[PDB]
């Protein structure tokens, strides 16, 4: 897989590709790998498909239950924290999950990093997956906090691209949200295959492939 | 994660610590603050195996800072740094240790004097007027050695800490990104946001 | 480390009526990344066309080696070589490396000259001969070559149905390979006159 | 696979399936695993596929040479002791596992060969995957002064009962009949018990269905006068 | 496998079951384990059939073009030609091997050559892994100058036990004799020797 | 995890027209040693069933007493018991597959096959294996180990599909069965001469016959052959 | 060492319609090189209108359907008959698999039926319990060899339509249970040909609104 | 060594190669040139295992230049590319294969045309717009996929580059030292001094 | 080890060598294998001898307090105490055991269970590391309904052979007698019984 998100001005942007292997078979053409945990709450899923599904469904269960408890959202340092803390229960026990936590609260848009170890981390901008670096080589050159939503979304879907392109493991298609004060906003399902042919002409990019 | 350094001098102890954070072949960040404020006058930086290294320095702060609610009174940093080391001691023989080497810097109050302690995963204490984790002690205890005195002003200190950091810079085969610089002395922690 | 799957890639070969087709994907990788979209993978020998699967190297290695060979074979014979007695010579290239072999999967399409019949072959990596009627099948995506291939496939295909059957095995098959793709390539070939074409296909 | 070898009243037969497989997939449907050393020495092979025929051709090669060096018909003994020695000398690492029957002026002969180098007597013989569903339908039925039609009847129901049984074997039956006096008859495809049935659709496409970048014209003809 | 050979009054006989192995599956129940490597020299082979017949053949080689040059080569000169390939290739072999042959002057001689290629002349010896349940057997019923009748029951008896004990032996028990009078092979089937 | 020490051999099965048919020799091995000459391998329960048995002998033994065990439960406060609420061949049979799969599960597995062959109440024919691994499975014929590889191909011929089971009788299935015992006894190295035979019917009931012996075996064709090729003397 | 897992073979394939759906199997069950049964059945009508198989190993297979007809009974029981909704009982699955997560179910598991939209659904899983909808799943043995040829004949993939020359696609018009069921028979005939694990006979289990009918068709036997 | 970087432009191939070498946990030089000139417009970097690569490079040097004297003429690009890459082929079935990767850049005189060709230590050739060996590519062909083009001038080529650089310099965990960057055109090779 | 159990007219008979092997040094010469696990239930102890002694402990243990509550525990109670233990424990256990004794109802018996933990009711029985080599003597000598004397000399010739083969058998014999008289205990040194 390839997944990133960043925060910018306007909030934060999530995507993430489709792609499913097993060994060198593609088994799923197009997985979902965004939770909707709650309207403001979105979290990525890379590594072991089983336990990034039932650990962050869990993680809903109790970020749900914390709604109920405190009449109040949970917060999204305070969620990652509560996964972390699940990942550190089952250590060296052979769990694989990689995981952005993205989200708006009251100390504006927050963005957290999540792994297996229980490496929890704070950002501006992460990317997971077998394909995170040609991702984060788009990311890095054009970024910037003053982006327009239409310009921010964009990146995240070219960034994703690029790592379909390159990396074997990473494609099928281009899942895109946009995290604000009022909630996600799913921005729909874009074919790879569609995409590159349409990206490649209306850029200029991709000069060396032959379309 | 990598280089952690400490030395204290005159009147504080300074430590300076690595921001980078690596998964796989990537940086994720090069802003990581490796270290928790256990009470005003004691810090403790950390470095070793991912997630085990938060965990502990948490839970360290954790049972401080509830000894500090339930006292009202501030465990000198010779304190803490035994019952740091009594946790790993503890550790290295339970069914899954804990992989965390730590630094505490802290200020005396009653002694009025700076305090350094090394502590590795094992459990190993010594005191000393500088120390270092990993490989970090090959490249810069020389210099150390060579440069510093016990009456050396804070400044000289940050100086002599600069050049700690570049030699680093030059000879280890690793790009940390840096470090983050914190003093601790008689008016408590403050972090040095320009090094 | 497996070196039959390292680089990556796919070949497939069809018979038709008075006809063969053989195809290939263009993907050259290193394990995860892909390096090169233009690294085909059919050669030709006078009319005789083989398509090499498996360790690029290997591949490269192979055709310049069969080149060599069969350029002396003209010389000598004063004729062209035909796809029974390359195959023979490929087998028996293969067999001479049994204990230091190629990794490669070969598949040998061409028509006999004189007799007109078409002809397919596919070997192991070590020259054991597969002397199919309908298709043969190599690479990364065999598998998904042969479910494809035994399902869609028809005897006596005419030149311009052979072409779409052959391609959309291909296609499908390499959609469903991480280590192929990124482009396709399709040789028609009659008796006389032979077509190359290039596929538009995804490219992740 | 599945092979067996058969002697009878006047000479001897051998049969074998025809399927080869890459692990668990078939890569060939109609193989052909009855292999020529001479005109009246036929080996039957299991085992590393290319194994089997190169070991073949290289003895059928040499003995051909002997044959036109002394001016005889070749012996079975002498293809034999050609290949166990051949076998032998590389320790197991050709791994071919055949069984020679053959017919020459001494009279008819059955022998199995093994990898290692190791070879066997015997009235009846089978070797492979199927080997034991084979070997339990001629311990079934073998009996001594057996008909030339007897015989290729038990060696084809020994090749089905591993064709049916053994997921190695399959597709359809080959066999080689080598009676004294007389030439061997080779009757591939003896039987076809496996023809795929009619399939309940096409899947012709219409002309135009595959997406095209390039067009180009090969040059194959050599290069050409004035 | 059960193999033995056994001196007597007016020579020699080899003994052996006719049991081939895959692990468990019986590969040949009908083995001719005593080969002949000279008119009135054979041995009875235990260990890697590869290992043995490549052996045989070649010590079979040795003896023919010795009987070219020299004349009629002794049982002890025959025992030495199968000891310098056991020995010399002890480490790309296993072979256990039993000689037994008959000479007008010498009358009947038994050399044994288990695996590391050593020799050992004695009045009887037995190999193969059905050996080891008769150890006990052979040594109380075998006795010096027997006759050629009592040699075959001590033979039969003594390897119709290793067979009833070692899954590795079984079918016929072969045998052959070397006397002065010739060379006569013997066979026993199952229904003779498992009632005893 | 273990490792099996005295092991029984081949079990073999199949069904005909008016019930089935079940057999396993007397032989319990010590590796290459035929150490135990009288050992029984089937195991009826009650009147319908038998229960065949091969591997690990010892394992054997725990599960004989397991359903000797069974048969006394099931007649606690059960007046039943020998009519409407008896011990059934798919009672016993789920029961055992029950703990085959619970015992690998614990990694520590009864190191058998088993073949429980009966007839049900309504006169249904049953037959269904099971083995270590808590595998399950039903065919017209069944077998363990060698008889796996060596009884079915037999014993498929007589009964190649379900429609082929009526058409069978009980003297041509025992036929079949007693064949395949005595190929078993020619290529099975671990294998004896001396076996039990078991017929439950639903017309007869069940028929349990001990020491049969292989006969009718042919030997005589080896005289002829001689040497490993060249020999002819 | 005591290896626990084991490989039965087979294959099995999932098929959505517009309102219907299909699971099928083939009925051969093997170890090694060797056929166990010609016909013991794989895909099991578990209630509530919903169809389960669970390819692979067939101790762990037989165990988890066995768990998840369990669990329809007492979903009836704690819920007062209430119909198991396919999108439930699929959740429901996951956590039977991953309560192994660290010994797992060594199965390939495909359930089918109807949506609460009366929409044909089928859901897909891996022995650890990550799972997902979808309209076209084959799965065990022979999965690689027929996935393709349902991307292609099911969801038209690289097809387009004559005269455009890959501008235009071709369209996703849907299928009827005839067109689908020919599809899987040529799917299985395609496997049997070419995988030694598939074979024998082949059981389709068809989901409507009416309930679950069956059908069956002969395979190759070799 | 590391980091080995290629691009071909309009009118020349580019080659950048990193300055650091490193044996046991200490970098021994920081300004190592990673690179020999087999003929006048045609240069080779390169990247493996210790002592192999040099040994190879400057074995393929001699070759070359034994050719250009005894002919008086010098081989194409693709030519030497070709005889790299049998020379690579030959040694990895050999007792002790060289574990070398190479980039040949190089201008070819008669089409007036730049080549780069890119080949692994397995003997694998490709021609390429732009290339790269080892973790190098994992991090640049992201930029170059985005902002290449054929038409690029020799300044334009350098200022995508450096950003291939600069991002190397973010992300990777590694500290290579920067790079020696060397322009390959129809005036023959040259070194840029300031990068 | 050599150790044998045999029944006869009047009982049943225990025999068994006395060496004990820590690799090829004999750490005990006059080992006594026979033990008493009840009056006249006796076992001969083979494998591990931690584990044999162990095992035979908690028998003895279990069967007088079978004993004290139940009255004389028969020789199949006897052995299936022993099976419980090897059986249950097969992991951790290296212990092939004989157990012998007499009944007055059910006169001698002979149990003999092996590594695994399976037990078989035997007319007679052997086991140890000697007993491979005397199968085929002990099953063409053992008769049925044998007298005390016949029985005692079987058991000597047997065990001489075991003994003679076997390098991890030797000392002396002892034998252990089960009747109605009582329970005789016999030695036999290696002047007397190596001259056999
Ligand atoms: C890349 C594709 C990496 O290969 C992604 O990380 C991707 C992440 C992902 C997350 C949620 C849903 C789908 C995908 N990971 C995988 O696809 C993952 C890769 C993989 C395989 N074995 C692994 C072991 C350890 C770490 C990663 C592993 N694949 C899977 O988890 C496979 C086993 N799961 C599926 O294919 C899920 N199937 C469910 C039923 O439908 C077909 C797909
Ligand atoms: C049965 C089908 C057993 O599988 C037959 O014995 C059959 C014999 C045969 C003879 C002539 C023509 C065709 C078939 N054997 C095979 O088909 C054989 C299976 C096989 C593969 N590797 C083996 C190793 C040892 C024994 C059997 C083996 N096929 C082949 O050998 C062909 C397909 N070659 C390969 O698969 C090459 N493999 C070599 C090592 O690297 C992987 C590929
Ligand atoms: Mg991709
Ligand atoms: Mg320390
Ligand atoms: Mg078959
Ligand atoms: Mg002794």
């Amino acid at each position: 897989t390839t997944t990133l998100a960043f925060k910018f001005q306007h909030g934060v942007i999530v995507a993430v590709d489709s792609r499913a292997t097993a060994g060198s078979y593609i088994s799923s053409l197009r997985m979902n790998k965004v939770i909707e945990i709650n309207p403001y709450l979105l979290g990525t899923m890379s590594g072991c498909a089983a336990d990034c599904q039932y650990w962050e469904r869990l993680l809903a269960k109790e970020c749900r239950l914390y709604y109920l408890r405190n009449g109040e959202r949970i917060s999204v340092s305070a969620a990652s924290k509560l996964l972390s803390n699940m990942m550190l229960q089952y250590r060296g026990m052979g769990l694989s999950m990689g995981s952005m936590i993205c989200g708006w609260d009251k100390k504006g848009p927050g963005l957290y990093y999540v792994d297996d170890n229980g490496t929890r981390l704070s950002g501006q901008m992460f990317s997971t997956g077998s394909g995170n670096t040609y991702a984060y080589g788009v990311l890095d050159s054009n970024y910037k906090w003053d982006l327009s939503v239409e310009d921010a979304l964009y990146l995240g879907k070219r960034s994703i691209l690029a790592a379909a392109h390159r990396d074997a493991y990473s494609g099928g298609s281009v899942n895109l949200y946009h995290v604000t004060e009022d909630g996600w906003i799913y921005h729909g399902n874009h074919d790879v295959g569609e995409l590159f042919w349409k990206v490649k002409e209306e850029e200029g990019s991709f000069n060396n492939v032959i379309g | 994660m990598d280089i952690i350094l400490g030395i204290r001098v005159q009147d504080s102890v300074i430590l300076a610590s690595s921001k980078a954070v690596t998964r796989g072949i990537s940086v994720l960040k090069d802003s990581d603050d490796k270290t928790r404020q256990l009470s005003p006058h004691t810090l403790m930086s950390f470095a070793g195996e991912a997630g085990d290294t938060v965990q502990f320095a948490e839970y360290i702060q954790a049972n401080i800072q509830l000894y500090s609610i339930r006292e009202d009174y501030e465990l000198s940093p010779q304190a803490v740094s035994s019952f740091v080391r009594q946790e790993l001691a503890k550790s290295i023989r339970s069914r899954r240790p804990y992989q965390v080497n730590v630094l505490i810097g802290g200020y005396d109050k009653k002694k009025n004097k700076p305090e350094l302690y090394q502590i590795d995963y094992l459990g190993t204490k010594v005191e000393l007027p500088y120390g270092a984790h990993g490989y970090s002690g090959f490249y810069t205890f020389s210099l150390l050695d060579h440069h510093y005195r016990p009456d050396m002003t804070t400044e000289e200190g940050l100086d002599l800490l600069k050049l700690c950091v570049q030699e680093l810079e030059k000879r280890m085969p690793m790009d940390f990104k840096g470090v983050i610089v914190k003093i601790v002395d008689k008016d408590g922690i403050r972090q040095v946001d320009d090094f | 480390s497996d070196p039959s799957s390292i680089n990556g890639g796919i070949v497939v070969a069809m018979t038709g009526k008075d006809c063969v087709a053989i195809a290939c994907d263009l993907r050259l990788g290193s394990q995860s990344l892909g390096v090169s979209n233009k690294f085909e993978k059919i050669f030709h020998y006078g009319h005789v066309f083989l398509g090499i699967t498996g360790l690029a190297t290997d591949v490269t290695t192979l055709n310049e080696m069969f080149r060599y060979k069969t350029n002396l074979y003209k010389l000598k014979e004063e004729r062209a070589i035909e796809p029974e007695t390359f195959t023979q010579l490929v087998s028996s290239s293969l067999y001479e490396r049994r204990f230091g072999p190629y990794f490669v999967g070969p598949v040998v399409a061409g028509i006999n000259s004189k007799s007109g019949k078409p002809f397919i072959a596919g070997f192991d990596l070590i020259g054991c001969i597969d002397e199919a009627k309908d298709f043969i099948v190599s690479g990364t995506a065999s598998d998904q070559l042969f479910g494809m291939c035994e399902s869609l496939y028809e005897p006596n295909l005419e030149p311009e149905d052979l072409f779409e059957t052959i391609s959309q095995a291909l296609l499908n098959a390499a959609d469903r390979d991480a280590l192929s793709g990124w482009g396709a390539v399709v040789y028609i070939i009659k008796k006389d006159e032979v077509v190359k074409r290039y596929l538009k296909m995804r490219q992740d | 696979t599945t092979i067996v070898g058969v002697k009878f009243n006047n000479g001897v037969v051998i049969a074998a399936d025809t399927r080869s497989t890459q692990g668990p997939i078939v890569a060939d449907k109609n193989c052909a695993k009855l292999h020529r050393i001479s005109p009246k020495i036929w080996c039957a092979g299991a085992g590393t596929a290319a194994d089997t025929e190169a070991v073949t051709q290289l003895i059928g090669s040499n003995i051909e040479l002997h044959s036109l060096y002394t001016s005889r018909e070749p012996r079975v003994v002498s293809a034999l002791q050609m290949l166990k020695q051949h076998l032998f000398k590389y320790q197991g690492h050709i791994g071919a596992y055949l069984i020679v029957a053959g017919v020459d002026p001494t009279g008819s002969h059955l022998f199995s060969i093994h990898a290692h180098g190791s070879t066997d007597v015997g009235y009846y013989l089978s070797l492979g995957s199927g080997s034991l569903a084979a070997m339990a339908v001629l311990e079934s039925h073998w009996k001594q002064d057996l008909t030339k039609e007897e015989a290729i009847k038990l060696a084809s129901d020994a090749i089905q009962a591993g064709i049916w049984n053994d997921l190695g074997s399959g597709s359809n039956v080959d066999v080689c009949v080598m009676e004294i006096g007389k030439d061997a008859e080779y009757l591939r495809n003896y039987l076809t018990p496996n023809v795929r049935e009619e399939k309940q659709k096409s899947y012709k496409f219409p002309r135009g269905t595959t997406a095209v970048l390039k067009e180009s014209i090969v040059n194959i003809c050599d290069i050409q006068e004035e | 496998t059960s193999i033995m050979a056994v001196t007597f009054k007016d020579g020699v006989i080899l003994g052996a079951d006719s049991r081939t192995t895959t692990g468990a599956y019986i590969a040949n129940r009908v083995t001719d384990k005593l080969t002949r490597v000279h008119d009135k020299i054979w041995c009875c082979r235990s260990g890697s059939a590869a290992d043995t017949q490549a052996i045989a053949d070649i010590v079979q080689y040795h003896l023919e073009l010795y009987t070219s040059q020299y004349g009629t080569p002794s049982t002890e000169t025959a025992a030495s030609v199968f000891k310098e390939l056991c020995y010399e290739n002890k480490d790309n072999l296993t072979a256990g091997i039993i000689v037994a042959g008959y000479d007008d002057k010498n009358k009947g001689e038994v050399y044994t050559i288990p695996l590391g290629g050593s020799v050992h002349k004695l009045p009887y010896a037995i190999a193969g892994s059905g050996s080891t349940f008769i150890y006990g057997y052979c040594d109380k019923n075998f006795r010096e100058n027997m006759s050629k009748e009592e040699t075959v029951d001590f033979i039969k008896h003594s390897l119709s036990q290793a067979i009833k004990w070692d899954g590795s032996s079984g079918g016929v028990i072969r045998m052959v004799v070397l006397t002065a009078a010739g060379v006569e092979r013997l066979i026993f089937y199952p229904d003779e020797y498992e009632q005893l | 995890t273990q490792q099996p020490i005295v092991t029984g051999t081949s079990v073999i099965s199949m069904k005909y027209d008016n019930g089935v048919i079940i057999a396993a020799d007397n032989l319990g091995s010590y590796g290459s040693l035929l150490r135990f000459n009288g050992v029984e391998r089937l195991i009826p329960v009650g009147d319908n069933t038998v229960v065949g048995i091969s591997g690990d002998i010892s394992d054997m033994q725990h599960i004989e007493r397991l359903l000797k065990d069974l048969v006394t439960e099931n007649a606690y406060d059960n007046p039943l018991a020998d009519a409407e609420e008896a011990l059934e061949p798919s009672y016993i049979f789920e029961y055992l597959a029950t703990v085959m799969y619970q015992r690998r599960s614990k990694m520590n597995p009864l190191w058998n096959a088993i073949i429980v062959a009966g007839v049900q109440s309504n006169g249904d024919q049953f037959l269904r294996y099971v083995n270590l691994l808590g595998v399950t499975y039903s065919s017209p014929t069944l077998a363990t180990g060698f008889g796996a590889h060596m009884a079915n191909p037999l014993l498929r011929k007589v009964v190649d599909r379900e429609s082929d089971i009526p058409k069978t009788t009980v003297q041509v299935a025992e036929e079949a069965i007693v064949n395949a015992m005595r190929v078993l006894y020619y290529r099975d190295a671990r294998s004896s001469r001396n076996f039990s035979l078991a017929i439950i019917d639903k017309n007869t009931g069940l028929t349990f016959k001990k020491n049969l012996q292989v006969e009718n075996m042919k030997w005589d064709f080896a005289k002829d052959i001689k040497g490993y090729g060249t020999q002819k003397i | 060492q005591f290896n626990p897992y084991g490989d039965n073979g087979g294959t099995i394939l999932g098929i959505a319609g517009e309102d219907f759906a299909v699971l099928a199997g083939d009925t051969r069950n093997i170890t090694d090189y060797s056929i166990n049964s010609r016909y013991e059945p794989k895909v099991f009508d578990c209630g509530d209108n919903i169809v389960m198989s669970a390819n692979g190993f067939a101790a762990d297979g037989d165990a988890l359907v066995k768990r998840f007809k369990n669990s329809v009974k007492w979903y009836h029981f704690d819920h007062n008959d209430k119909k198991l909704s396919i999108n439930s009982a699929a959740r429901n699955i996951q956590h039977l698999l991953y309560s192994r997560r660290f010994f797992p179910y060594y199965v390939y598991n495909i359930i089918a039926g109807l949506d609460e939209d009366g929409k044909g659904a089928v859901y897909s899983f891996d022995p650890v319990g990550s799972y997902q909808r979808e309209q076209c799943r084959a799965g065990g043995a022979a999965a690689s060899l027929i996935m393709p040829f349902l991307d292609n004949q099911v969801n038209f993939k690289n097809q387009y339509e004559p005269g455009t020359n890959g501008k235009v696609k071709k369209p996703l018009k849907y299928l009827s249970v005839e067109e689908v069921i020919k599809l899987v028979r040529d799917s299985f005939t395609s496997a049997t040909e070419r995988h030694i694990q598939v074979g024998d006979g082949l059981e389709i289990l068809i989901v409507t609104k009416d309930g679950v009918r069956k059908e069956f068709y002969e395979l190759k036997r070799d």
